[PDB]
């Protein structure tokens, strides 16, 4: 889901990223057509490249180190 | 038996009548007792509990002047009073400890109003002091 | 829930498999590729707790967030001229540069929120503590540091009671950098704001 | 300039150091000052504002003993204190009126503890009385 330009349509809202495991890294964004998604874009692409290390690696092998 | 006594309570026994005679110690030319001297008193009553309950009962309980309950205000600065708990007002202070509480600081309050314990009447509490030893 | 309660079909299945993984230590394993695995094992949620009153606490938690998000001070010069915290109160600290009105805005804002949230705080501490004690920890602020409880490469660990001790090895040498900066702004606060500030003492 | 003085406040100027010397007026054989006599005092401090603000300022504002703020308690009966508003605690009482407020009822409080104004030290407030007229 990306759709929220100005609408009241039922979807949850944050620009957020995922590591799902089993070779799956999702985004979820609430695009009020604005720059805060591209603020998070390489910001996540620095962090999901840590997540591309645990692409198929377990739930017992989660994110990187600390926050 | 006809009627009833219209003022009895089962807590009236713990009330103490205090009886001030300004024409006995300061006599004349003295200050005219009014509602300030009412308000001075209950502060100095609350004094006597704090000085009692930590020098004798030895734990701290706080007291305001409003805990000193005033009933039947008469010009002769005479009125029956009793004190309660501060805001556990469901419970009051038992009079049996107040009797020794006054006798500890009885000497404190007469000079707090230039009085002589014959202008500090309590009707149940009387001064028990004064052995003289003038000759060597 | 398809991630919590369908996590709980795996979390109840975890309590078959995690205990069959719970015969291994934390320091005599150096494989790494499997060392942190049992450290990410208490993760999937707090299924060891019977969460019935931690799902009572969220009723308190939404009340805590609503008053802060609706944190607002109506001005007393005219009573229905009101300013919220976010578009009306930080702006006073931004746009206005007066001593006394910002002094009023500092005090009048703090006379609103934490007093109403103080009865939302005492039970919030203790109920999170037996939540932490059923999470098998002494306090939930320790769990906060529980991500930093990495005891893995024999020198690479990080005890909970040492990670701040090294931080107090830092700022006491940055404290003289404040001391010049204190005297710098005390040289500034005498002619920027009308001379209330002791140029020796602390700051308002 | 290195460091700072770690105890200055912009409201510390309104605080008054009071200094009690029990070995000066009552001397020895006197009562041992403790946290009751702390609690007696703040009640009798609150006294002085009520007597001031209606005999001089001439409107009623209420005062509890808790408005009398106590800082730096010294077993030597000495501490700097100041009083606030009752529960408009954002605002405090300006010290400039408290100075005349003590000087009005300075004579009230020394006999409230059997003291002599050399055991009621205020460091800014001193007794200004006593012209004698013995000869006719």
């Amino acid at each position: 889901m990306l759709t929220d330009p100005g609408n009241v349509q039922k979807a949850v809202c944050h620009p957020t990223a995922w590591d799902l495991g089993k070779g799956d890294f999702r985004i979820l964004m609430c695009t009020k057509v604005t720059m805060d998604d591209f603020l998070t874009a390489h910001h996540e692409m620095g962090h999901i490249q840590y997540d591309m290390a645990y692409a198929a690696q377990p739930f017992l092998l989660r994110n990187g180190a600390n926050e | 038996f006809v009627g009833w006594s219209t003022d009895w309570s089962p807590y009236a026994d713990q009330s103490i009548k205090v009886r001030i005679s300004l024409k006995s110690a300061l006599g004349d030319k003295a200050y005219e007792w009014n509602d300030n001297e009412m308000y001075l008193f209950r502060s100095s009553v609350a004094y006597a509990m704090r000085q009692y309950f930590l020098k004798v009962k030895n734990q701290m309980i706080l007291f305001g002047e409003e805990d000193v309950r005033v009933a039947n205000l008469k010009p002769r600065i005479s009125f029956n009073f009793f004190v309660t708990a501060p805001k556990n007002v469901s419970d009051i202070i038992p009079r049996t400890e107040v009797e020794k509480a006054i006798r500890m600081s009885r000497s404190r309050i007469n000079d707090a109003f230039r009085l002589n314990d014959n202008s500090l009447e309590f009707l149940g509490i009387q001064p028990t002091l004064g052995p003289p030893n003038q000759p060597p | 829930q398809n991630m919590n309660n369908a996590g709980d079909k795996w979390s109840a299945f975890l309590k078959e498999q995690s205990t069959l993984a719970q015969m291994y230590p934390l320091q005599e394993i150096q494989n790494l590729t499997v060392k942190l695995q049992l450290q990410a094992l208490q993760q999937n949620g707090s299924s060891v707790l019977s969460e019935d009153k931690s799902k009572r606490l969220n009723t308190i938690l939404n009340t805590m967030s609503t008053i802060y998000s609706t944190g607002k001070v109506c001005n007393p010069d005219n009573p229905q001229e009101c300013l919220l915290l976010e578009p009306g109160l930080n702006e006073i600290m931004a746009n206005s540069l007066d001593y006394n009105e910002r002094l009023w805005a500092w005090e009048s804002w703090r006379s609103e929120v934490g007093k109403q949230l103080r009865p939302l705080y005492e039970e919030y501490v203790v109920l999170k503590n037996e939540m932490a004690r059923a999470n098998h920890y002494e306090d939930y602020g320790d769990y906060w540091r529980g991500d930093y409880e990495v005891n893995g490469v024999d020198g690479y660990d990080y005890s909970r009671g040492q990670l701040i001790e090294d931080v107090e090895h830092t700022f006491e040498e940055i404290k003289p950098l404040y001391e010049h900066l204190h005297a710098y702004v005390r040289a500034k606060l005498m002619n920027a704001y009308p001379s209330y500030i002791s140029p020796i003492g602390c700051l308002p």
